[PDB]
């Protein structure tokens, strides 16, 4: 994927590895190495009108 | 798949009234056929 990884205060239970949105898109992951909880946000975007 | 929960209740009215989810602490790749089960006592 593509996005910004941020430190999150989400409380994963120890067995959980992922976290998804309403549209079944992942918004939180667990680091396989350091066991960190990383929130994933899409990069900055927006409509442009002339 | 084994799910466990330890809920210290105070009423003691057999199974209590309420909600308590169970978490998958144990999963074993046993691959066997299970039809009958029994418990163990000391
Ligand atoms: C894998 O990386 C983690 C984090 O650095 C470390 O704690 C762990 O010991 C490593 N495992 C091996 C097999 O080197
Ligand atoms: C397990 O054994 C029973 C016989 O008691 C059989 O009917 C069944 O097909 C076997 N396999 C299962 C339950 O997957």
């Amino acid at each position: 994927g593509t996005g910004v990884l941020t430190e999150s205060n989400k409380k994963f239970l120890p067995f959980q590895q992922f976290g998804r949105d309403i549209a079944d898109t992942t918004d939180a992951v667990r680091d396989p190495q350091t066991l960190e909880i990383l929130d994933i946000t899409p990069c900055s975007f927006g409509g442009v009108s002339v | 798949k084994i799910y466990s929960k330890h809920t210290p209740i105070n009423l003691g009215r057999d199974l209590p009234q309420g909600f308590s989810a169970l978490e998958p602490l144990v999963d074993l790749p046993i691959g066997i056929n299970i039809t009958r089960f029994q418990t163990l006592l000391a």
